DNA sequence: TAATTCCCCCCCTTCGGTGCTTTGCACCGAAGGGGGGG
């Protein structure tokens, strides 16, 4: 076992357990009974002062319940990613690969014991329906799924397992994040599935992405044959906001067209100087912003905005007005009236993209009330990881500027 | 009890308490002497000598059944120096979550904490001195061999020990329902009464094998069962009687007690309102200060007394039926709700009156009430109910499609309860053709707290007013108010204020600011309003 | 002052911290009071 340690000056997770539905509680009770039967977890008392929330999910097109532990506080602690070699330096070819498949390999973590002095930090409490009994406390004896230290500790065995596969197939890029293997190949989709089956059989004896289609979302000015005072005002506001992202944006002529109190419906013809300025600003907006580089030291911030009609926009950035990525997640409605489900799916997709591109989950600024999210997000969550998030309580300044 | 002790330690680098015992009344001293003699006879406490340097004050209070004393220790210093625990009690069981049972028994464990041994290495920290009658002799010094009352670790340790003791019996009897709250046991079964009593005797013998006695004084065998503050009948449940104080003059503490009792009553009595009474507690300082009723708290108190006059009951959960929560508005940001499975057979009742945010509307408050009801229903029954809301499907559709936040309500249907929920005005998506256009401007300085607020109109009209003790945000809101006041039924308004526009676009109908309330009244009065934001002084 | 305890859930009010910026204003969590349980 690896002597895991907490970060200096840190205590340990003390997060309360949120209430769970009856089906989730029954699934958790059955799963934890089975796990305790084989020694993966052990019952503990209240003298352990630590706790992390637990719940259950159902995977995509899967009828089996999977236990999920919210180890976010423990992951914010636990500097173990240096003492044991962290996940290998993020491959830059995964983002450029054609087909990427995500495989769940967290079960292997249950085969390696956890350091005893750290086990007390993995404590969790199963609640009871109607508080019939006090919550049942367990702690992990093996490497837990969802903990940042589990892949770091298991990396040696993971590389040993994957070496017969990586040498045979040197054109395939395999990345590991949390309990997931992101395996990417440029082969045909049928050959990709066949190779995935071979890798699965390799793991047994020992969900496909397409990053090539991930397109940025540029800010585009509207095109009109007749511009009203309201239209020019909206365009000037949009350009004034974009001037913080694209230095060199000029609005002098357009703002000169907005002097003197006039009706918003009044049609004002565009001068030649204003027309040229608009064309130059449009072509400036066409080219992507240059001067933005991913800093591995700093954290990723993902902002999400609701645009209506089942559309959401998102920006992943490390510094304000300096976007590493901009995108749009569209559910095209289609019998989808659930805003919370759409936001949860968008968060999962953005997190998967961030893991593929930079190897890090971003910190989300969710456009939702906190209580709604904490009430409903676990009902639609399918991923085995949980990103950090905060909730915006003010209407976005961007509004429609990201469209 | 032969149950294994839970290992407990002090916080690192900390020592045991050395707090001197305060003087005690002779009655308290006699009661403590009798209790300590009985406990030392039973081995629950042990005499100690000079080798123990610790001390903690002790006292006694009266139990619910008088003529019996509860011995407490003021372990505040030791609690400060004791390791942290994780509480296993996650909530309170509710009778509405109980299923109907043919046979029911309520059992209480006697001298609960004193039947659970304490970790030996910790015992020296529980030292205390029982003072001498009047005075003279030095007092007798003891230490606890069991869980003391007043120590922050005792409840969690007792709950875990009780769970461990109960688990084999529950394993052997899966058809017996056991609600354990600390030491209180509710035991329900679908057996015949004789078989149920045999099972109860088996459970009592099993508990006695673990040193937990179940005295007959708290052994309930016939309905109604007094359980956890409720009266349980075979087919219904009520709260134990609630006595509202009837005072001619009210103090702050009296109003607080009344509001708390009404909040407790609201779980089964429908229509309880406490807003006007809670408003009396705003700005008060002394708990003994006499607060006169404001003739709005008088009406609320009269209505609550009328509600409490008639006896109400809840029903038990039927897992084979559907949970339905129906919500009604009461005004002033107050909502009531009833959770039932059959019509007019309430499983539970409740209210929601939280005022979140400076500016809100009825739709946001209804969503908050739905969230609260959903969380409570998940806690009690493990599932979310179907909702009956006084909001049109079209209104909710418009709100959640035009709102910038992710909002959702679970499966719900519209119920035509006359106080319906609606949005009182709509902001136009496009400028209104032919409507007058106001360009509003509000500025203020941070030194003199003086500013101006005015507008210029495309038809040549203009106005400007000065404001004192007003911030820039207040001046911008005032400018929008001026535009609303001086305009016709339809108006386009152009503001440089992101703050005021962000407030107005949320469509509030109530606010904590009177200026925003006046703006809301003007907006409701209007027919078509378009709000446009212009960046800055670049151009009008 | 006078009575001094512990743990859990809830509501309502107050106050300080946090964040964005328009250094005021909005939001949130913890702690005070109260209710209820043991
Ligand atoms: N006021 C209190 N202060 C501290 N702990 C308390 C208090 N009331 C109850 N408890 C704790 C300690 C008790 O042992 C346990 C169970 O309460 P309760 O049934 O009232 O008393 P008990 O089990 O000591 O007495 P009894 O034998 O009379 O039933 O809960």
């Amino acid at each position: 076992t690896v002597p895991v340690k907490l970060k200096p000056g840190m205590d340990g997770p003390k997060v309360k357990q949120w209430p769970l539905t009856e089906e989730k509680i029954k699934a958790l009770v059955e799963i934890c009974t089975e796990m305790e039967k084989e020694g993966k977890i052990s019952k503990i008392g209240p003298e352990n002062p630590y706790n992390t929330p637990v719940f259950a999910i159902k995977k995509k097109d899967s009828t089996k319940w999977r236990k999920l532990v919210d180890f976010r506080e423990l992951n914010k602690r636990t500097q173990d990613f240096w003492e044991v070699q962290l996940g290998i330096p993020h491959p830059a070819g995964l983002k450029k690969k054609k087909s990427v498949t995500v495989l769940d390999v967290g079960d292997a973590y249950f085969s390696v014991p956890l350091d005893e002095d750290f086990r007390k930090y993995t404590a969790f409490t199963i609640p009871s329906i109607n508080n019939e009994t006090p919550g049942i406390r367990y702690q992990y004896n093996v490497l837990p799924q969802g903990w940042k230290g589990s892949p770091a500790i298991f990396q040696s065995s993971m590389t040993k397992i994957l070496e017969p596969f990586k040498k045979q197939n040197p054109d395939i890029v395999i990345y590991q994040y949390m309990d997931d293997l992101y395996v990417g190949s440029d082969l045909e989709i049928g050959q990709h599935r066949t190779k995935i089956e071979e890798l699965r059989q390799h793991l047994l004896r020992w969900y496909e992405l397409h990053p090539d289609k991930w397109t940025v979302q540029p800010i585009v000015l509207p095109e009109k044959d007749s511009w009203t005072v309201n239209d020019i005002q909206k365009l000037v506001g949009k350009l004034n906001w974009a001037s913080q992202i694209y230095p060199g944006i000029k609005v002098r002529q357009l703002c000169k067209l907005l002097r003197g109190t006039k009706a918003l419906t009044e049609v004002i013809p565009l001068t030649e100087e204003a027309e040229l300025e608009l064309a130059e600003n449009r072509e400036i907006l066409k080219e992507p912003v240059h001067g933005v580089y991913y800093d591995p030291s700093k954290d990723l911030i993902a902002e999400i905005q609701k645009q209506g009609q089942g559309q959401w926009t998102y920006q992943i950035y490390q510094e304000p007005f300096k976007n590493l990525k901009t995108g749009k997640y569209a559910r095209m409605r289609g019998a989808h009236t659930n805003d919370v489900k759409q936001l949860t799916e968008a968060v999962q997709k953005i997190t998967t993209e961030s893991i593929v591109i930079w190897g890090k989950t971003p910190k989300f600024k969710l456009p939702i009330q906190k209580e709604t999210w904490e009430t409903w997000w676990t009902e639609y969550w399918q991923a085995t990881w949980i990103p950090e998030w905060e909730f915006v309580n003010t209407p976005p300044l961007v509004k429609l500027w990201y469209q | 009890s032969p149950i294994e002790t839970v290992p407990v330690k002090l916080k690192p680098g900390m020592d045991g308490p050395k707090v001197k015992q305060w003087p005690l009344t002779e009655e308290k001293i006699k009661a403590l002497v009798e209790i300590c003699t009985e406990m030392e006879k039973e081995g629950k406490i042990s005499k100690i000598g000079p080798e123990n340097p610790y001390n903690t004050p002790v006292f006694a209070i009266k139990k619910k059944d008088s003529t019996k004393w509860r011995k407490l220790v003021d372990f505040r210093e030791l609690n400060k120096r004791t390791q942290d625990f994780w509480e296993v009690q996650l909530g309170i069981p509710h009778p509405a979550g109980l299923k109907k049972k043919k046979s029911v028994t309520v059992l209480d464990v006697g001298d609960a904490y004193f039947s659970v041994p304490l970790d030996e290495d910790f015992r020296k920290y529980t030292a205390f001195t029982i003072p001498s009658i009047n005075n003279e002799t030095p007092g007798i010094r003891y230490q606890y061999n069991v869980l003391p009352q007043g120590w922050k670790g005792s409840p969690a340790i007792f709950q875990s020990s009780m769970t461990k003791i109960l688990e084999p019996f529950k394993k052997q009897n899966p058809d017996i329902v056991i609600y354990q709250y600390m030491d209180d046991l509710y035991v329900g079964s679908d057996l015949e009464i004789g078989q149920h009593r045999t099972k109860i005797e088996e459970l009592r013998q099993h508990l006695l094998r673990w040193g937990l006695t179940t005295p007959d004084k708290k052994h309930q065998k016939e309905p109604p069962f007094l359980w956890m503050g409720y009266e349980l009948h075979p087919d219904k449940w009520t709260v134990q009687p609630i006595v509202l104080p009837e005072k001619d003059s009210w103090t702050v503490n009296d109003i607080q007690k009344l509001v708390g009792k009404l909040n407790w009553a609201s779980q089964i009595y429908p229509g309880i309102k406490v807003r006007q009474l809670s408003k009396l507690l705003r700005g008060t300082k002394a708990l003994t200060e006499v607060i006169p009723l404001t003739e709005e708290a008088e009406l609320e108190l009269a209505e609550n007394r009328e509600i409490l006059k008639e006896p109400v009951h809840g029903v038990y959960y039927d897992p084979s039926k559907d949970l339905i929560a129906e919500i009604q508005k009461q005004g002033q940001g107050q909502w009531t709700y009833q959770i039932y499975q059959e019509p007019f057979k309430n499983l539970k009742t409740g209210k929601y009156a939280r005022m979140r945010g400076a500016h809100t509307n009825d739709v946001k408050q209804l969503t908050e009430a739905v969230q609260k009801i959903t969380t409570e229903s998940i806690v009690i029954w493990g599932k979310t109910p179907k909702f009956k809301l006084p909001i049109q499907k079209e209104t909710w559709e418009t709100w959640w499609t035009e709102y910038w936040q992710a909002t959702w309500i679970p499966e719900w249907e519209f119920v035509n309860t006359p106080p319906l929920v609606k949005l009182w005005y709509q902001l136009e998506k496009e400028p209104i053709v032919g409507a007058e256009t106001f360009y509003v401007d509000g500025a203020a300085n941070r030194e003199t707290k003086l500013g101006k607020a005015g507008y210029v109109t495309n038809k040549g009209r203009q106005k400007v007013v000065p404001l004192t003790n007003t911030t820039n945000q207040k001046t911008e809101l005032q400018a929008i108010y001026l535009a609303l006041q001086d305009s016709g039924l339809e108006v386009n308004i152009v503001t440089n204020s992101q703050y005021a526009l962000g407030i107005i676009q949320a469509q509030p109908d109530k606010s904590e600011s009177e200026l925003v309330n006046q703006i809301i009244e003007q907006l409701i009065k209007k027919e078509k309003v378009y709000l446009a934001w212009v960046p800055a002084h670049k151009g009008i």
